[PDB]
């Protein structure tokens, strides 16, 4: 019923760019706190970006000035525009949905982004 | 707020009562959430608001605490219940996770 | 607040009726009067204890004094058979009488 | 003749919630701004119009005193051009703001042992508020495709959430009473 | 509310003659016995001032050109206020001045004034001296900023000078017991200031607020028996002129020339 | 004006009903409105009343907390929301115009215009 | 979520009591609260319900008029004042919070959390 | 009032078996907005009532997976998929549609 599907990751050279997708069925993207969370190989989770329902966005200090989060209201999709990818961006990204006092209840399966 | 979980590595037998604690640097008063992540899978929310079970999670998971000390209690360990468990500061703007306890079925 | 009316009054056609209404210091308030024919909507006939609306014949005369409000129908005709309701306000709450029937023999 | 009511706003035993923030219009009186700028009890006193020491020598058409309670971590958002849950969905300062915001820690008053759940911020909204827009509606927020049908449930959330103020809280999560004076010539010193 | 009474009455306006009238104190400066020449807005001497009498009381919206002179004969309290404003409708703030019997209320709201605004008057039989006033002036009145309360402004002739200068609404008044038969008297009287309200609104039109009795009631008309007593009020218009205001020893304006 | 009630019909106790009273002309704005009911064999019983502006509402003690009167002078209509219906609520419901604008004036007039009522039956 | 109830005990037929429910751990300014009683060995029956900020108060017909319900939102306390108590009110009384806050999440509707109950014993 | 009649009043069940309870309503409890305004409460011996099911089929929080409700209009059914040694106690249906809130009489569940 309620699902987030992510796609668009792959191998990419340092400094290059890449865009990630998050196709939401059931959940309206344009009405939710939609986040991006990454997890490096063998390491813990790390919040990356969040876009509010009203249009505000916020970024982790390890990510500011490189990544940009955006949504397409027509296709009910979420984007994370990555740029100038260093070697520390080699992580598996999940697009979650955040509810505030309620946790991040729904999650995507994950896209693995490699740097080489 | 620097969230610290303990222990980092753990081992117990099936049926054992397991208590996992995540320690908050200053005091957040309920704003913790507990996630479970299988190896190679997506995180599963378990307990939001530090005590309330998310729907669909078995009733053998209990959360406790308020302020500085919080606890994730599995009232009966299970052979499928091995994963990495994370605490998160809710209603925060850094979305502070913990390092994560890798619970292991002995 | 309560208003007390006699269940029935009967007068021969050509005579004069008198429909009375009693209440605790009803003379310190204004009392309206309504005429309801069988199975019809009521029609105001006396307001402000003496004044008739336009179109109400001058034989519908009313008065208020003390604890009693009276309605007088001089020269009662066969068209007058109807129930009559005393009415007043009490702390912005409306109050109707019991409803006095009038049988014109 | 007498001072404008700057004791009714800064000394009330009971403020509002940020979603239903109070507003008092002040007009046709004389304002003693020296009771504020020399009080030594305010955590924040940031002015965006004219200087605070030079405040009671300027006359204004009208004065508003918006007052509410928020976390100490969110006084950052009571300023022009700020963003966040408080700024987007609870209280929006116009970027041409003339006036200033006064916030002071009130953990001794608004925090209760075991939580103080009487203060609420709006968490769910479709769009940001306009400058000085108020929003006290409590309809169920449709976070999914399915209509809510006025039943709080999955993907249909009550939009207000409660600050669980607790005296053990960190200084960023403790309650902060906030007064937001706006100026726009009937009032001056 | 808003019962409309202006059915068809369309008499052409009549003019009386405001002989030497509406000469207010155009200043707050005390002057000894000196002939001071002032150049302000004034009602010119021997001008045609329009007369409104019960005939009842068309009571139309009148132009507020630069400031008006208002007089009333009104041996009973039937003139009750004025509704100065631009559009006399929503979306534009208007000014409402109403006095009851012991108090005057001034308000600057976005009133939704009726087409025939007036006040109903009723005397309860329990206490005859009651004058239970019902408002039929506006239907909606909200989102307003100014509200001033004082003692009431009001054959007992009364005179008023309203003017709207640089954001201030200035009222000059002078109340006089009068014996002359019908029109304005001849004795020179100098109006003196009441209030200076920082209203700050644009005024182009004004209308007077009457007090009508209900003489009878037809079942559905709402416009049945609104009798309008017996009074008369005169509206003059102030023009910028030069007077020569002779001041007394005590500073009262005993005389003037146009 | 001329008033015409509608909306009265059979309903089980505990149910709800909403009556309507549409005025013929636009002079309806100048009238306080009253609801009056008549049990099928009894006398008239005042239910509620609302003023020309709608800011002044009074109910009978026997309907307080259940009935809610309202109006909309833009649609020249009067409404009665009738909740928690009891069996003693069966009656013919009349809408009437007072004539006074506010409650301080209601006592100076009578209910001069009466729309032909609407029958409300409340039976299991 | 905690609901601790005060009051209750032994009173006289015709006397008056006061029941207090003290709410903590949840908003209580955005929830509607219920009172449900249970006579010894007879089962649950509803008594009263009040809305988010008062105003809308509903009563069971067997207590309509005798019992009044009220809440103090600054104290987070729910009240029930018993008047003219009969011998048919001997019961254990529970305060209960409504499960939902939406429109058509009725103030008398689903009760999510209950209290532990205080016994009221009308006897002599 | 909406009379709610349960059946059966006693239900001796061996634990591990499935169990069913029924509630008949004299009114139609359908569509105040599209839902069925009927709740199911369990009262354990000497405890306070706890909500089980609301709006006909929606499980309350903390309620195990075996408690499923069903039925539309006037016939409603609780189904404990497997009875455990802790589900004993009385079960009440309730109409949450009209302001006099009537419960059932209470199916007492026990162990064979």
């Amino acid at each position: 019923e309620v699902q987030l599907v992510e796609s668009g990751g792959g191998l990419i050279q340092p400094g290059g760019s890449l865009r990630l997708s998050c196709a939401a069925s059931g959940i309206i993207v344009s009405s939710n706190y939609m986040t991006w969370v990454r997890q490096a190989p063998g390491k813990g989770l790390e919040w990356v970006s969040v876009i509010y329902s009203g249009g505000s966005t916020f970024y982790a200090d390890s990510v500011k000035g490189r990544f940009t989060i955006s949504r397409d209201k027509s296709k009910n999709t979420l984007y994370l525009q990555m740029s100038s990818l260093r070697a520390e961006d080699t992580a598996v990204y999940y697009c979650a949905r955040d509810l505030g006092p309620y946790g991040m209840d729904v999650w995507g399966q994950g896209t693995t982004v490699t740097v080489s | 707020i620097q969230l610290t979980q303990s222990p980092s590595f753990l081992s117990a037998s099936v049926g054992d009562r397991v208590t996992i604690t995540c320690r908050a640097s200053q005091g957040i008063s309920s704003d913790l959430a507990w996630y479970q992540q299988k190896p190679g899978k997506a995180p599963n929310l378990l307990i939001y608001a530090a005590s309330t079970l998310q729907s669909g999670v078995p009733s053998r998971f209990s959360g406790s605490g308020s302020g500085t000390d919080f606890t994730l209690t599995i009232s009966s360990l299970q052979p499928e219940d091995f994963a990495t468990y994370y605490c998160q500061q809710l209603n925060s703007d850094l979305y502070t996770f913990g390092q994560g306890t890798k619970l292991e079925i002995k | 607040y309560e208003l007390t009316q006699p269940p029935s009054v009967s007068v021969s056609p050509g005579q004069t009726a008198t429909i009375t209404c009693s209440g605790d210091k009803l003379g310190d308030k204004y009392a309206c009067w309504y005429q309801q024919r069988p199975g019809q909507s009521p029609v105001l006939v006396i307001y402000q204890d003496s004044k008739r609306p336009s179109g109400i014949p001058e034989r519908f005369s009313g008065s208020n004094s003390g604890n009693t409000a009276t309605l007088t129908i001089g020269g009662t005709q066969a068209m007058d058979e109807a129930a009559y309701f005393c009415q007043a306000w009490d702390s912005n709450t409306g109050v109707f009488g019991g409803g006095t029937k009038l049988t014109v023999l | 003749t007498n001072l404008c009511p700057f004791g009714e706003v800064f000394n009330a035993t009971r403020f509002a919630s940020v979603y239903a923030w109070n507003r008092k219009r002040i007009s046709n009186c004389v304002a003693d701004y020296s009771v504020l700028y020399n009080s030594a009890s305010f955590s924040t006193f940031k002015c965006y119009g004219v200087s605070p020491t030079k405040l009671n020598d300027l006359c204004f058409t009208n004065v508003y005193a918006d007052s509410f309670v928020i976390r100490g971590d969110e006084v950052r958002q009571i300023a022009p051009g700020q963003t966040g849950k408080i700024a987007d969905y609870n209280y929006k300062l116009p970027d041409d703001f003339t006036g200033c915001v006064i916030a002071w820690n009130s953990n001794n008053l608004d925090s209760k042992v075991g939580g103080n759940y009487n203060y609420l911020y709006r968490l769910f909204r479709k769009s940001n508020l306009k400058p000085f827009e108020r929003d006290i509606s409590t309809e169920i927020y449709q976070a999914g495709s399915t209509p809510c049908n006025g039943v709080e449930g999955f993907n249909c959330y009550f939009p207000l959430q409660s600050y669980g103020f607790q005296p053990t809280n960190g200084v960023g999560y403790q309650p902060y009473r906030v007064v937001v004076l706006s100026f726009e010539a009937t009032v001056c010193g | 509310q808003c019962v409309n009474l202006t059915t068809r009455t369309q008499l052409p306006p009549a003019y009386t003659n405001s002989f030497t009238r509406g000469v207010y104190y155009p200043d707050k400066v005390f002057r000894s016995s000196v002939l001071h020449s002032t150049q302000d807005l004034f009602l010119p001497f021997f001008s045609n001032v329009t007369w409104f009498h019960a005939i009842r009381f068309d009571n139309p919206v009148l132009p507020f050109n630069d400031g008006v002179y208002f007089a009333s004969t009104e041996k009973s309290n039937i003139i009750r206020g004025w509704i100065f404003g631009t559009t006399l409708d929503s979306k534009t703030q208007s000014l409402l001045i109403v006095n009851n019997a012991t108090n005057v209320v001034i308000k600057v709201c976005e009133f939704q004034f009726c087409n025939d605004p007036f006040l109903g008057v009723y005397y309860h039989k329990n206490n005859k001296s009651w004058m239970e006033s019902e408002f039929r002036v506006y239907s909606s009145a909200n989102n307003c900023t100014f509200e001033y309360v004082s003692q009431p402004f009001l054959k007992n002739l009364r005179e008023f000078v309203f003017k709207n200068i640089d954001g201030y609404f200035k009222i000059y008044s002078k109340h006089t017991p009068i014996n002359l038969v019908r029109d304005l008297p001849q004795g020179f009287s100098a109006l003196e200031p009441l209030v200076d309200l920082p209203i700050g609104i644009n005024i182009t039109r004004f209308q007077t607020l009457l007090a009508l009795h209900r003489s009878y009631l037809t079942p559905g008309d709402s416009s049945s028996g609104w009798t309008a007593g017996a009074a008369a009020y005169y509206v003059g218009y102030l023009q910028p002129r030069t007077f020569l205001l002779k001041y007394n020893e005590n500073g009262t304006i005993t005389d003037a020339v146009d």
